[PDB]
């Protein structure tokens, strides 16, 4: 998830020779390109976001294939403006929980 | 003291299963005052014996050849961060010299002597020989925080044993601590999830078994798809409160070309050495 | 030489030496391990090559006093990359020496050796179209260490050196054996001149 491409594979290579040798496209090494990313989108503008304002965590997973937690800014939970930047992180949040337009939220996303 | 004490509010907490393991200390110092007394308020499951990892003797006295695994604690602050990983590869040479087979889990502090730690002929990290890089995991920590800000935060958070404080005043920690309170747990999965998709599974044990599903599987494949997810003896890891709750994943009832731009295996962007002089 | 000639010449039958130092480390004297093997009793033919595989400014500081000998290379590189002993063919040596300069400048009584160690077990773990039939001599500075060059054995710290499975076979050596020699030398006037010859 964190190094990117821990696989058995490269292990063995670095092992032998400490750094990475160049190769060519070939298409079983080109098929190694096809693993997840972590991203975060925005919750305020996309297809989203009738949810961003319909205010629950309704999981859909049935597009583009994963969301995994909220990054809530610190003072979105109370009725007075501030000009508070800083967001914190809420990990795994219930399915019934009260979401709000200014969420980004944490996700893995395909290869395309 | 810090380093002890530390290690048992992990191991011993209680958001874990029926951990009757028995935690075996070795180490040449004699413990002072207050390190005795840490281990008098776990007499019944913690045992201390003086002696050295580099004497055969001693690695006996610790009954090493039965021990489920070793576990060798690193220095982080030390002076000389290639002294003191060159001292945890000699504990672990001389681990394996007395028993190849044991399972050993070790803290490395630069990344170029955990090269040298796999060069050893009875380290098998296929079976569990564990080297935990601080070097490693923080730049990658870091690394990845800057495709995600505060992912640093919550990986740390998912290791981390921790129970949910409960709060009462609208304020952002009170929902913090909600997720504060997950840990990322391992699970067998097949009786009725076998050749399933791995989405669908995903939604089934997220809405009904109320439990962050599968962030993984077979093989250690992250977040699938639709295709390349059919496997009977595959293994899970899920984000749940604790132990207790990941469980009921198990016996589920269904009641309610021309240039060279990557590496050899393709895992990196790659391009040509380019010289300092010209990105400078 | 580059690990691209040494992985095209053919090397077989021959010496590989590998030397953990550096830029403060003490001189070996490598001199006294060439000159046996260059001995003017070996045929030219016969003569086994020898390849140094080490640190550039160690081996450029001994230079000087082996530069006069036939048949010698040196390979700049680490003796524990895999890499540089699969290119001097490793798999096809008569003999591969690992011995270390930096074995008492240190003051912690357990680092010396390690990396000899370490290059031993490289080796023998190493894989060929197989590497523990490979032919090693380590040196060792501590007496103690010798029972971790083997693992099909019976350790025991009370164990004497001579007794030890390593030092029978021949693939370990310390200079601890030679303390016999000045009780020898005593009292056989000429045998020092027989053991040097
Ligand atoms: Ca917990
Ligand atoms: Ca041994
Ligand atoms: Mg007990």
């Amino acid at each position: 998830l964190v190094t990117g491409g821990a696989t058995p594979e490269l292990e063995a290579l670095i092992a032998e020779e400490n750094a990475l040798r160049g190769g060519y496209s070939t298409p079983q090494t080109l098929a190694n390109r096809d693993r997840c990313r972590v991203a975060q989108l925005a919750l305020l503008d996309g297809p989203f976001a009738d949810l961003g304002d319909g205010g629950c965590y309704g999981d859909l997973f049935c597009k583009a294939l994963l969301c995994f937690g909220i990054y809530r800014l610190r003072d979105a939970h109370l009725s007075t403006p501030s000009q508070c930047t800083k967001r914190y992180v809420i990990t795994n949040p219930p399915y019934e929980f009260e979401l709000v337009p200014t969420d980004l939220i944490f996700c893995l996303m395909q290869f395309d | 003291l810090e380093s002890v004490s530390n290690f048992l509010k992990d191991f011993l907490h209680k958001d874990r299963d029926d951990v009757n393991v028995e935690i075996v200390f070795l180490h040449n110092i004699s413990p002072n005052l207050e390190l005795e007394a840490l281990f008098k308020r776990h007499f019944t499951q913690v045992e201390f014996y003086q002696g050295s990892v580099l004497n055969p003797h001693d690695l006996a006295r610790v009954k090493i050849e039965s021990a489920d695994a070793c576990l060798i604690l690193a220095n982080k602050y030390c002076a000389d961060p290639d002294a003191e990983d060159a001292s945890n590869i000699m504990r672990v040479i001389s681990i394996k010299n007395y028993h190849p087979k044991i399972r050993i889990i070790t803290q490395m502090l630069q990344y170029h002597n955990k090269a040298h730690l796999l060069n050893i002929p009875s380290w098998n990290w296929k079976e569990g020989d564990d080297a935990i890089c601080l070097a490693e995991l923080k730049l990658g920590f870091i690394a990845q925080s800057c495709l995600a800000q505060g992912l640093s935060t919550m990986l740390a958070n998912l290791f981390s044993m921790r129970s949910f404080i409960k709060i009462e005043e609208d304020t952002w920690q009170k929902y913090y601590l909600e997720g504060v309170s997950n840990e990322m747990y391992t699970e067998y999965l097949s009786s009725a999830f076998v050749g399933l998709s791995f989405p669908t599974v995903c939604e089934l044990c997220f809405v009904k078994l109320k439990l962050l599903m599968i962030a993984i599987e077979s093989r250690i494949l992250i977040n699938p798809g639709n295709h390349l997810k059919i496997q009977e003896g595959t293994l899970g890891f899920f984000i749940a409160s604790d132990a207790k709750e990941v469980k009921r994943a198990f016996f589920y009832c269904k009641a309610c070309s021309n240039v060279k731009k990557y590496d050899s295996t393709g895992m990196f962007h790659w391009c040509a050495p380019k010289e300092i002089e010209k990105v400078i | 030489l580059t690990r691209s000639e040494a992985a095209m010449t053919v090397l077989s039958g021959h010496v590989v030496v590998c030397i953990f130092g550096d830029v403060s480390s003490a001189l070996i004297g490598l001199r006294n391990l060439v000159m046996p093997l260059r001995a003017s009793n070996f045929h030219y033919h016969e003569l086994k090559h020898i390849v140094f595989v080490g640190s550039i400014e160690y081996l450029k500081r001994e230079w000087e006093t082996l530069h006069n000998f036939p048949k010698v290379s040196i390979l700049p590189g680490t003796p524990l990359s895999r890499a540089d002993l699969r290119a001097v063919n490793i798999n096809l040596c008569d003999m591969c020496v690992i011995l270390s300069a930096n074995q008492n400048n240190i003051d912690d009584t357990s680092l010396q050796d390690k990396e000899c160690i370490l290059a031993s077990l490289n080796i023998k773990s190493m894989q060929f179209d197989t590497g523990v039939n490979i032919p090693i001599i380590t040196e060792l500075v501590n007496d103690t260490n010798v029972q971790f060059l083997d693992q099909d054995d019976d350790d025991d710290p009370d164990t004497e050196l001579y007794l030890t499975q390593p030092f029978a076979c021949g693939t370990a050596f310390a200079v601890s054996v030679l303390d016999s020699l000045m009780s020898a030398t005593y009292f056989n006037d000429n045998i020092l001149t027989l053991i040097r010859t």
